[PDB]
């Protein structure tokens, strides 16, 4: 009675998740825009109606491409520079005492040593500034690498500048985006449109804080793939940004030593006038302010009469103990006490400081055996940035309290690129489909 | 006449509308099937592609629907595959829905209309005999 | 209709039997046609089956053989490339043994068969014109 | 037994056996190993 028969159509708009290689697009740097595509001037975007589909940000496999493609651009940046193999040597180092505060004694050591030159068969005496993180005694030092591996200097013409990055999917495939606001990241969303490729995503690489980072449209989100388990991170996306002002007061100086044929070394010749700590500043006001939306949204996930407390972190390496970053070709390492020490109970001008640290020796990635030099940036420093977001762990959690603390994490990267790419998925067409008609052949 | 936009369904502008009305759009989506280190995965993504496009292409040819974005066949609709008659799905679903209800009975079909294909051009050739 | 067992035969299987039975099993064997330093050599093999199932094709098409298995065509058989009657060779030989014996007349067959598809359009155009 | 060209004495024969036959053989010294710093990051393992 059906008489029905099979008939095939191509070119039918479905699809399915899949897993495939993105490509670039982008408008002397180490994130090398030479091997990526000019962007399009005019992106197109097209909204689908009456489609839901669902998101996972933590099964998200964009996230391993971008930290694979990113690691892959920095070790590529770093292969034609000079290799620092002659500078494991036995250095004899002073303490510098010229006009210097109380807080920066002892952390510059003055060290002379012995170095090669373009000739075989001839030495030369040399010295610099060196950091106390850097050297470790043998009135002998000797630099912090040289037991593990030798390690090579960044060149001075690469600049550290993140860049936008935008990634477009090849043919038969397509990338969906959520434009459904307060959506955390998991489960279904109602709105979605369909984008040839993604919005330009700057590389920052920080911990503790997210910088120069996308910011929530409506209100502050609290992101965590099981809230519930202690172990998993806790990531925040303010609504608003707060500035932070860091600098290195410092006047350094640069000079340049002929180790070899066509390979120099860039030394800290001296500091012109004072020696005085590199430091951040934030206000005070709008931090409390972004603390108070802060601890209003997570009582709702931790109960309406709860005291949340905020205390330093844990403990650990100095990259997760503190607020890594880079400034201007100088690698900071800042301490962020006096902002997670406060406890809120349920019911001017001035700013905070953070005083703190450089380094030159540097394992940017979670990784043993491989260096990278910073050459001495020559004057002083000073940047300016936003904070846009934070990285949480909750220690404990037992029911014998009820008091939750949550202190700063990081460490790990895939992290900073997920607060990016948490609306957007990848899907493969499947144009073939078979359906009853009223024909026959 | 003045002060009038005119706006048209792109790509998968389609996907949430009803089987009937999708499917007088097949062709904006048919178009765009086609179009040291990285260069390999460059590649390897497009000869994929090619390959991808090449054995529908050769699917499509094997069961007598080639040069055709809609070919009717002779295999008739065995009622096991579905119960619910045109109206409840040319006006009352979508092609997402569809492929999700059908998704267990695709392979049979295939093979179906590969046996009846072989059939007819044999018969073809039989008549031409003649 | 118990303790039977069934089985197909699969890829070459038909590759001992006579012209006529394995002339019945063509969609199996053309299923199969199309499916740092390493990854080169893997990528130019893929390259080269691409282009040669390309080629194969084009040159079906142009013949009018496109999209069919069993294609036949109006160049008529010159007895100069083999004697042997149809009850001879369509069922006492096998494919191997025709491809070995008239491997030397291949190259003008295809050539007459091209200027025979010509022809055909320009006619058809002909007709079609009035 | 296969060969090239068994008349030829330039071409190798190739004998292929029916049955396995064991053989066990051992280095009955108990060496010692140790490691020397070369480099940084490079180690030379040594006869102790
Ligand atoms: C978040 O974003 C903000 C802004 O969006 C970032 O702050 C900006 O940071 C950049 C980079 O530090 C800064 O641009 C520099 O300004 C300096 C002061 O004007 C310039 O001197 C500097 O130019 C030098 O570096 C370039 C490479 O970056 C070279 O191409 C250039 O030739 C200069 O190099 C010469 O000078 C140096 C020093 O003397 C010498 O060693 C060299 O050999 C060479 O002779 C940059 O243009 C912006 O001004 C900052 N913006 C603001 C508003 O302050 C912030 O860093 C981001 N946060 C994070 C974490 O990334
Ligand atoms: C997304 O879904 C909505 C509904 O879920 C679609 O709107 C629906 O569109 C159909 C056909 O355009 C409407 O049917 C019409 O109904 C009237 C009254 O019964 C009838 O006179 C017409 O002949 C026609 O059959 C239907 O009413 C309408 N639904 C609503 C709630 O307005 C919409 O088109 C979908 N989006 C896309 C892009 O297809
Ligand atoms: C491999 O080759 C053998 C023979 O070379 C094939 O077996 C042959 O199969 C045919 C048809 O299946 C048989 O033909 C029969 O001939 C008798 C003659 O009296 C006739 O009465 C029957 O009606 C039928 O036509 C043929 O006898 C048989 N050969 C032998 C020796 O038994 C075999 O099929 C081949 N293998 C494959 C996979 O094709
Ligand atoms: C680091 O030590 C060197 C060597 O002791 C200092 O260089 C000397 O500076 C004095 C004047 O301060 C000169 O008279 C010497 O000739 C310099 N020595 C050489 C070899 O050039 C240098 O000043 C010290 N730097 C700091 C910051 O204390
Ligand atoms: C640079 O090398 C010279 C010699 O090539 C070092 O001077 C020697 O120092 C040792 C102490 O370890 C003395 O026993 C020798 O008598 C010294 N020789 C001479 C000629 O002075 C010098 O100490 C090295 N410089 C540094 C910073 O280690
Ligand atoms: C810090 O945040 C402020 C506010 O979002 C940024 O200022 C905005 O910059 C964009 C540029 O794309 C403008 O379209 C907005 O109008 C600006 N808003 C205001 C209030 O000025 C500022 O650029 C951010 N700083 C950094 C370094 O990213
Ligand atoms: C989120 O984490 C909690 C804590 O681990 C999970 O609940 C635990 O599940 C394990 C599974 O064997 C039990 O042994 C524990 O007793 C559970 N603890 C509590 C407090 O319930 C929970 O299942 C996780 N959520 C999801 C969706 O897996
Ligand atoms: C961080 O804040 C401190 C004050 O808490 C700033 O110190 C002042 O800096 C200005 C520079 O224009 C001087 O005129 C003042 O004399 C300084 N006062 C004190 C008490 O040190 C510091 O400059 C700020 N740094 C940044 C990068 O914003
Ligand atoms: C961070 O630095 C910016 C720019 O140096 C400061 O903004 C300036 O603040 C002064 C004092 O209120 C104003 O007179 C300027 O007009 C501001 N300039 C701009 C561009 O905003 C900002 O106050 C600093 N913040 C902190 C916490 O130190
Ligand atoms: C967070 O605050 C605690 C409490 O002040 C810090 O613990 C101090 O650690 C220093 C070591 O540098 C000791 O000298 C102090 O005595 C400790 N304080 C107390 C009260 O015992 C902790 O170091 C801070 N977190 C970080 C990462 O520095
Ligand atoms: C981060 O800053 C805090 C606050 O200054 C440091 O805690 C102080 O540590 C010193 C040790 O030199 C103690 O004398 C102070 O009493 C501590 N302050 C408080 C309020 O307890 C902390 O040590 C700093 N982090 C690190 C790694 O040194
Ligand atoms: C196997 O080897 C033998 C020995 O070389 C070949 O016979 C020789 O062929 C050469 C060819 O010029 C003659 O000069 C020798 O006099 C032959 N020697 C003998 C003993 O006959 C024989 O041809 C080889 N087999 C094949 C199949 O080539
Ligand atoms: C090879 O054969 C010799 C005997 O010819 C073995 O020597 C004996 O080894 C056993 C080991 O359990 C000892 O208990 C005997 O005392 C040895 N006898 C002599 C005369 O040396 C030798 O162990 C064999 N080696 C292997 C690897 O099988
Ligand atoms: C350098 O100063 C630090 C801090 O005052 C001190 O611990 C160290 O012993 C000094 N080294 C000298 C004077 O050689
Ligand atoms: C290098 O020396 C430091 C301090 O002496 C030590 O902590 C580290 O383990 C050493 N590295 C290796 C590979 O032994
Ligand atoms: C927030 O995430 C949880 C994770 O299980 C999910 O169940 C919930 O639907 C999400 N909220 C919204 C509004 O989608
Ligand atoms: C740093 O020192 C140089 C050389 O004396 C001078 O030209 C420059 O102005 C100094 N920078 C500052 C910020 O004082
Ligand atoms: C932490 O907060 C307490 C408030 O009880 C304050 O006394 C203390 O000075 C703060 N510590 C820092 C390092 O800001
Ligand atoms: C080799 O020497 C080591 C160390 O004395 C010992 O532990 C081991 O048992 C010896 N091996 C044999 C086979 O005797």
């Amino acid at each position: 009675a059906e008489n029905l028969w099979v008939t095939v159509y191509y070119g039918v708009p479905v699809w399915k998740d899949a897993e495939t290689t993105l490509f670039c697009a982008s408008d002397h740097n180490v994130w090398a825009t030479h091997a990526c595509v000019p962007t399009d001037p005019n992106p197109q975007e097209i909204h689908l109606e009456n489609v839901t589909e669902e998101f996972n940000m933590w099964k998200n496999n964009m996230v391993e491409q971008m930290h694979t493609d990113i690691i892959s651009l920095w070790d590529q940046s770093l292969k034609p520079c000079v290799k620092l193999t002659p500078l494991c040597v036995t250095l004899q180092c002073t303490n510098v005492t010229n006009n210097i505060t109380d807080d920066m004694r002892g952390e510059l050591k003055n060290c002379s040593f012995n170095m090669t030159t373009e000739l075989r068969d001839k030495k030369q005496k040399v010295y610099s500034l060196f950091y106390r993180l850097d050297v470790v005694q043998i009135k002998e030092y000797r630099l912090i690498n040289c037991n593990t591996s030798a390690c090579t200097q960044a060149c001075p013409k690469v600049s550290f500048e993140p860049i936008p990055i935008h990634y477009c999917a090849p043919a038969g495939f397509a990338i969906l985006k959520c434009k459904d606001k307060k959506f955390n990241g998991t489960g279904p969303c109602p709105s979605v449109s369909t984008v040839q490729c993604t919005h330009g995503i700057k590389p920052v690489v920080s911990t503790q804080l997210l910088l120069n980072g996308s910011l929530a449209e409506e209100e502050v989100m609290i992101r965590s793939e099981n809230i519930t388990n202690n172990a998993k991170n806790i990531l925040v996306q303010f609504n608003t940004p707060v500035q932070i002002n860091c600098t290195r007061p410092n006047n350094n100086t640069r000079k340049s030593i002929r180790i070899g044929p066509g390979q120099a070394f860039y030394a800290t010749g001296d500091i012109i006038g004072d020696i005085r700590q590199a430091h951040c500043n934030v206000s005070k006001a709008t931090w409390n302010e972004t603390l108070g939306k802060v601890v209003k949204q997570l009582r709702k996930h931790f109960g309406n009469n709860t005291i949340i407390r905020f205390a330093n972190s844990s403990g650990g390496d100095l990259e997760v103990t503190t607020h890594s970053f880079n400034c201007g070709g100088e690698f900071f390492y800042c301490n962020t006490s006096g902002l997670f020490n406060s406890t809120w109970i349920s019911n001017s001008n001035d700013s905070i400081t953070l005083p703190c640290r450089i380094k030159q020796i540097i394992n940017m990635w979670q990784r043993i055996g491989q260096c990278m030099y910073a050459p001495p940036i020559q004057g002083v420093i000073r940047c300016v940035s936003n904070i846009t977001g934070l990285i949480l762990t909750r220690d404990g959690g037992s029911t014998n309290s009820t008091t939750e603390t949550f202190r700063p994490g990081g460490g790990d990267m895939r992290d900073n690129w997920r607060s990016e790419l948490y609306k957007y998925k990848v899907v493969k067409i499947e144009p073939l489909g078979v359906a009853p008609t009223r024909c026959k052949r | 006449a003045v002060g009038i936009g005119a706006v048209f369904l792109g790509f998968l502008g389609a996907a949430g509308s009803t089987m009937g009305a999708a499917s007088m759009t097949l062709t904006v989506q048919a178009r765009n099937l086609l179009s040291t280190v990285w260069g390999i995965k460059q590649l390897q993504a497009r000869v994929l592609a090619v390959e991808r496009y090449l054995r529908d292409q050769q699917l499509l040819g094997i069961w007598g629907c080639s040069g055709k974005l809609i070919c009717c066949t002779n295999v008739p609709w065995n009622s096991s595959w579905s119960n619910r008659n045109l109206s409840e799905i040319w006006d009352n679903m979508t092609w997402l829905q569809w492929d999700k209800e059908i998704s267990n009975y695709t392979q049979i079909i295939y093979g179906l209309l590969e046996e009846s294909q072989n059939q007819q051009e044999k018969n073809e050739q039989d008549l031409l005999a003649l």
